[PDB]
């Protein structure tokens, strides 16, 4: 029907640059009005930019002091973004964005009235960007002694994704959950796996965390005890 | 200038009908007669549900309406289904230049009872310490709906610096999960007498405490 | 003897004072009966206290182009732009209606605004004539080994003078001092006209063309971003009440040269100038002192470090050194016929001496026409070499 | 309906053929007593055959900046740089000797060469009259709910005329085809004139003094070549003293151009298409156009005001109202009359209302008379009357 | 006397640009050619590139093609070297050179006659150009495995120096040599520490290396048996 | 153009006297009469020792002295000293603008007995092979004079892609020891029937050989 492609996403070192490119396909491209939102992991939407038809109207949000430059080619259906000094605060994915309504107005997409009629109507898929500084490390593994009881281990400090747990060689499922990892402001990962057992058999039974990091071909074996 | 903020969890039962406000900062009539409303289900990509203040587009169920004031914009979902659990974002000007998006709500259609969050808190391990590192470990599980807020505390003081927290996560049983870790030098870890985890679900708070020594 | 190999090169002799002409590029060889010869060379002028009058920019860039519009009836468009001074700006209309976004149909306000961007600019600097610098360099004819045309002039005694500060003594280690009575002789005098600056050349023009020129400038107390005038290289273009364009009316480098061609060029490097102007000065060398005349006449024999050379101005340079025992002491030089009946050339390096036996001693000399003996030293051993 | 919004408009009546003029920003509205009226436009000029005459350089800029000296008496200095094309060189005579690296002293042979690189260009270029390309839009008014001004033109046949190809049958969906029989009446003749294309702007100059410019040129032969001719026009050497020679840029010539040019006929540019001043003298015969519908009934039921009526700059104005009656495929019932309903008197410009579609808004327009008017949409009952005012 | 003091070396990402700056003081400066030479780790000198008194005349290796812009500022004594697109290639410390013996034949040194006698009497001590792709990153251990005997740890992938490895805690130190590192094509460091034991003890005494990377807060403690 | 290339290393013993040579590739009479000699002891910077082919500087040692022939330039040190254990670079015009230097000559001034070098291959370990990556490591130790020379074969084929050798350095008893790597992956270094370090020390070889299987 009507869809939207982005491309140019991925890893980028702070300070680095990069420019996402946007494919607009089953609509007059030249007469709308185009957007780039963001989304970091797991959070909110974010406004990033728009561009009119012309071209003659570029506005950023103020996070963008000037680092990004939004740009349009109408006869190759292309939306660009270039960025500039990239921190962690802008890791996030991309998503390319059209003003459908605005069309409905202002058939031409140039006029920039304030505070006129709009609507984000078509999305594309996005793009991830992750502004960052590793590549390969296999996990460091610490326990979570118990304190039912719940104990687990922390699995600190590896890149990239995934990680798997497993507990006493798969022999250990119930009550176990392995979390999403979390992106530090290092620029890796950490994710945690607990498993909630009887807490009259932590004297007895033995606990043991199996992580395997394949992209750094790392398993660590890490026995859990009070 | 303008900020939207939005309600961070909204729960709602099956057939019920259930309204998210968007209430804006330096805004004015104008910001909510031109305040858009946005879909997005968990790994999707946003869709749009409403455009200026209270017109649906086409395609959008009939289900979805939505009012707007000189002070606040409402979305209403009229006979909540299952389908409709998602984050609810809205929209509008910032300036006369820019948008700004609110910062999201999460809809929560209710098929399971409401239950309140376990909290576990995990101390820096002596294996961490010994390599001169100190992360402070809060789980929280078992809640439903899939929304809570965290705070961190050293002593008596919130603490921000190094936090870093998951998104709620479906665990087996269909009931949330989320992390939180704090991360610390030993000797900040070591400087203060106490750190604490608060954990806020549906409008209570569980605080969970652990020492150095 | 820093003047020996530059083909402008003048040899003023001045009975028992002489009135001497530098400018850049030309030296001055100076004798006089028991004397030191003397090279002066003018190696820099500057003017140092010039007020900045005015620059302008001739070429220019537009940035950050912003627009905003407004529907008919809704008022005047405004933009924050408008109030950055370096930003330039301007109100039009355009045809509105409902197949343009607006519910009436009317002439709504546009405004464009641009932030301008100088990318080359001209200054225009105010001298004084007093505050021209010049800096000439007095080296006497040592005969050092390396001395010969050393432009370091670490050799010679750098002395800058002024307009004003015409009289300088100048004390030259070893022979005394020397009075220069010095005066400018420029080609055009500094009152009304402009020095107008631009890249690597400079030129003189009258001032109230200069204030007359029609582009962007800033004042000398601005020296800043808000430049005045900014009309006179931006256009805007509304033809058919669609849409405003900002335009930049181009670089007015060629257009300014052109201009400037029925004016006094002046050559430039960095705020130092290479004026066209002569300075007329006057050279007393009544505290000048030959640098050991009661010395004797060296014993030993001199050898040729370095073949004779020819200057262009027919004057032959000899690099000998000394072998014998004796030093500091007085090299014998004499020029005479195939027959040594009559001593014939003149000696431009007067009193040629040694001063270390390692160290040899560079003697200039003028040679007569034809066939000539350079005889250096006394025999035995005395160096007799023919010259043509 | 495209021309609607736009202030240079005008309203050409035939009193069957009709002789119109299209320029660019200028739009035409066409009615004929049983014709559809039909809005043309000029959107775009283009030149498809431009023969570069010469390419100049206005910028340039000087690089690879090598020298080379030999001591006198050792002969001439060589570079290979003098054999490159792209390379402007010369030899001059310092003044040499052991104070400056050579045994004796004399005048010793320099040679500087530098590569001259073009930053900033200006092109001329031959057009001939018959290839300049006019794409005209033509627009009916066919009341569709969104054709009031619609850029897109997704509602206009779009049509390309040349001098010489002069007539074309343009089909209109619905109303048949018209003759179109167009004529260039530029402002100069393109026969010794050069269209000098600089950046975003352009001209039209005598061929003799486009070629008499005292510039560096590239011919038309070598286009994205690199041995400018005449180099020496921005390019000086100096060596004034004899110490040393320095190689100096002439500096951007751009303004200097614009000045020159402002007695020539100035042609506005957009990347080899042209917004161009003349204009477009195009005869237009109607007798195959016919009005859609000329058999139909009229509407029966009421008709709502979907849009508060606006005026245009040249006084007519538009109505959009929608239909809620049945029967659609229907003609619209429309009248302008006095205060007592006496005599039609305003002129209807949208001729011919229909409604397709109940849902479907239609737009009308027309020209009010002067004064106090009555504007009559419907029959009897719930026929809408709304009174108007025109100073 | 006379010294000459480079400046701007570091770290620069591969298509990058940098400027060397270097200071003269204590000679007359303003008539003296200047040069700037190179030397890759561990390898030897390579001339790039030299400039004359006015600058009218800069001459460069062919290894530049145009990427670096040799210039002076006389009155402030300065040498400037300026580089763009730069790859791993060039890597390397960075000289600035003067010709002290052409100033004795050519006291203006601005006159380029051909094959004129030089030589760079007079060097600075050199500023380090690194030109790598990682930001921090601690290292993977290895055994080697003795097969007199030699066994030992290699040290993997790390960045930047310095590693520090001890053997049994600190108690092994006779026959322990820790060699210097290799910068490889990736851009990380590696190497190895090696110790020679007694055959007959390579059945009973454990051998353990003990690695540090300050930079990265890592240690780790690697057994090495046959 | 022009290509100055010297010995990789000279082996001297003390109160001896020894001639390092500079020969040229495109080079002519002038080349030479060019010639300078730079003298770089491990961690300085180089020194100008020769200039103009044979003149010697002020401060220079005179037990250094030079030659110059149509077809190669020489340097000739007299007496040597423990002190002179430097890496010599002859320089040249390349081309009329341009200057070179030669590759480098490592003269060793033999202080203690020559020793040949031990020789030590290990191939990667298992742990190394299961992160997908393969090192084989050669250990050279306890050899004077400090000068070696490594070449890597895959079975008899020469190979120098992914050879990174760092420099002979000091051991803790005064001879010197170096360190050649071989970066492979996994199918690399099991595609191939074996690998061997090969060390030059003094105009002997000695190859060590190790193999997958
Ligand atoms: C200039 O002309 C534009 C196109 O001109 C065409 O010409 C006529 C002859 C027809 O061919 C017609 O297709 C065009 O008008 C014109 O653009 C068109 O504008 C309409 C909006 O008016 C576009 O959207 C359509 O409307 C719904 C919105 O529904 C809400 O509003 C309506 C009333 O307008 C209510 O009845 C409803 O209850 C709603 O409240 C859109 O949602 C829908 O587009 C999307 O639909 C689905 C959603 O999943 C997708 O599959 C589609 O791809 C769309 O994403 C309807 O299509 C219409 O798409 C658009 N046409 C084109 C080709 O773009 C423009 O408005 C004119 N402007 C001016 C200033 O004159
Ligand atoms: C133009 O004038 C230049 C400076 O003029 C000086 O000014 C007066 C006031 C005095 O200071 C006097 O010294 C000069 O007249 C002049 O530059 C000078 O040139 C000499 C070379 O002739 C420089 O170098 C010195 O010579 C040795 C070379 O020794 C070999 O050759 C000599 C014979 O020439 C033999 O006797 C020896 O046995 C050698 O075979 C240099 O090596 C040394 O400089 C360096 O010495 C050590 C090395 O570690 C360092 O500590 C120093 O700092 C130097 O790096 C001697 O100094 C002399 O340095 C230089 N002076 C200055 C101030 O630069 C130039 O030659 C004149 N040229 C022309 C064309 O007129
Ligand atoms: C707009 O201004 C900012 C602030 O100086 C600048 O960083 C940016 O580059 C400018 N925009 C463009 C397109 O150059």
């Amino acid at each position: 029907e009507v869809q939207l492609v982005e491309s140019g996403g991925g890893l980028v070192r702070p300070g680095g640059s990069l420019r996402l490119s946007c494919a607009a396909s089953g609509f007059s491209y030249s007469n709308h009005w185009m957007h780039w939102v963001r989304q970091a992991p797991g959070k909110g939407l974010v406004w990033v930019s728009r561009i009119n038809s012309d071209g003659s109207t570029r506005n950023y949000a103020d996070f963008v002091k000037g680092r990004f430059t939004i740009s349009r080619d109408n006869a190759e259906n292309t939306l660009y973004l270039e960025m500039n000094s990239l921190t962690a605060d802008d890791t996030a994915v991309y998503y390319c964005v059209r003003d459908g309504v605005r069309f409905y107005y202002d058939s031409t997409g140039y006029y920039p009235d304030s505070f006129f009629k709009y609507g984000m109507d078509v999305w594309g898929q996005g793009t991830t960007v992750t502004v960052s500084s590793a590549s390969t490390k296999g996990p460091s593994v610490f326990p979570l002694a118990p304190s039912t009881a719940a104990l687990g281990c922390l699995v600190k400090d590896y890149f990239p994704e995934p990680v798997t747990v497993s507990w006493n060689s798969g022999a250990l499922t119930s009550g176990v959950h392995t979390f999403p990892a979390v992106l530090q402001s290092s620029g890796l990962y950490s994710l945690s796996s607990v498993v909630t057992v009887p807490s009259s058999s932590l004297g007895t039974q033995t606990y043991i965390c199996n992580v395997n990091h394949k992209p750094s071909n790392t398993k660590v074996d890490k026995r859990v005890e009070p | 200038q303008s900020v939207l903020t939005q309600p961070v969890s909204v729960s709602g039962s099956p057939g019920q009908s259930i309204t998210i406000s968007c209430t804006g900062t330096s805004s004015n009539a104008d910001t909510y007669n031109l305040v858009s409303w946005y879909q997005q289900r968990p790994g999707k990509a946003p869709k749009l549900m409403i455009y200026e203040g209270t017109k649906r587009p086409s395609g959008v169920s009939n289900r979805f309406s939505a009012s707007k004031s000189a002070t606040a914009a409402s979305l209403t979902i009229s006979g909540l289904q299952p389908e409709d659990e998602a984050d609810y974002y809205c929209c509008s000007y910032a300036t006369s230049r820019t948008l700004v998006f609110g910062g999201g709500t999460k809809l929560t259609v209710v098929g399971q009872p409401k239950a309140a969050p376990s909290v576990t808190l995990f101390p820096p391990s002596s294996e961490e310490l010994q390599a001169n590192k100190a992360t402070l470990v809060c789980l929280i599980s078992d809640f439903y709906p899939g929304a809570v807020t965290v705070a961190w505390k050293a002593d008596s003081s919130p603490v921000k610096a190094g936090v870093e927290t998951t998104t709620p996560s479906k665990q087996s049983n269909n009931k949330y999960a989320a992390s939180s870790y704090l991360s610390l030098t030993p000797e900040q870890w070591k400087s203060h007498r106490s750190y604490s985890c608060q954990v806020t679900h549906e409008g209570s708070t569980v605080e969970k405490t652990v020492a150095p020594t | 003897m820093r003047c020996i190999g530059i083909s402008n090169r003048d040899f003023v002799e001045g009975v028992s004072w002489v009135d001497i002409v530098l400018e850049h590029g030309s030296c001055v060889t100076t004798m006089a009966k028991n004397k030191p010869t003397l090279d002066f060379e003018l190696i820099k002028t500057e003017a140092k206290q010039p007020a900045t009058l005015r620059k302008y920019c001739i070429e220019a860039k537009l940035t950050n182009t912003t627009t905003e519009s407004r529907c008919p009836t809704q008022g005047e468009p405004s933009l924050n732009e408008e109030q950055d001074k370096r930003f330039i700006c301007k109100h039009s209309m355009v045809d509105r209606g409902w197949g343009n976004g607006c519910g009436c149909f009317g002439k709504g306000g546009i405004v464009t605004c641009a932030k301008f961007t100088c990318k080359k600019n001209m200054e225009g600097k105010i001298v004084q004539p007093e505050n021209l610098e010049y800096t000439i360099v007095i080296t006497p004819h040592s005969g050092e080994e390396h001395a010969v045309g050393n432009d370091t002039g670490k050799h010679g005694k750098e002395i800058k003078i002024t307009p004003q500060s015409s009289t300088t003594e100048a004390e030259l280690t070893g022979y005394g001092t020397v009075t220069m009575e010095c005066s400018p002789r420029t080609g055009l005098d500094f009152n009304e006209m402009v020095l107008l600056q631009m890249e690597d050349k400079a030129w003189l023009v009258h001032r109230q063309w200069f204030l007359d020129l029609p582009l962007p400038w800033l004042p000398g107390a601005d020296t800043g971003s808000n430049w005045i005038q900014k009309e006179t290289l931006v256009t805007f273009k509304n033809p058919h009440a669609k849409k405003q364009d900002v335009v930049v009316l181009g670089s007015q480098e060629g257009a300014m040269h052109t201009a400037l061609t029925g004016a006094t060029e002046i050559q430039m490097s960095s705020g130092n100038l290479l004026f066209t102007g002569h300075l007329k000065c006057r050279l007393r060398m009544d505290k000048l002192q030959l640098k050991g005349m009661s010395y004797s006449m060296c014993t030993g024999k001199f050898k040729i470090v370095k073949e004779i050379c020819e200057t262009q101005h027919g004057t032959i340079v000899i690099r000998v050194q000394y072998e014998g025992d004796g030093s500091p002491c007085k090299i014998p030089f004499e020029i005479t016929d195939l027959e040594k009946r009559h001593v014939l050339g003149r000696l431009i390096t007067v009193n040629p001496i040694v001063t270390e036996k390692d160290s040899p001693v560079n003697i200039e000399a003028e040679p007569p026409f034809g066939d000539s003996y350079i005889i250096v030293g006394v025999e035995p051993g005395q160096l007799k070499l023919n010259w043509f």
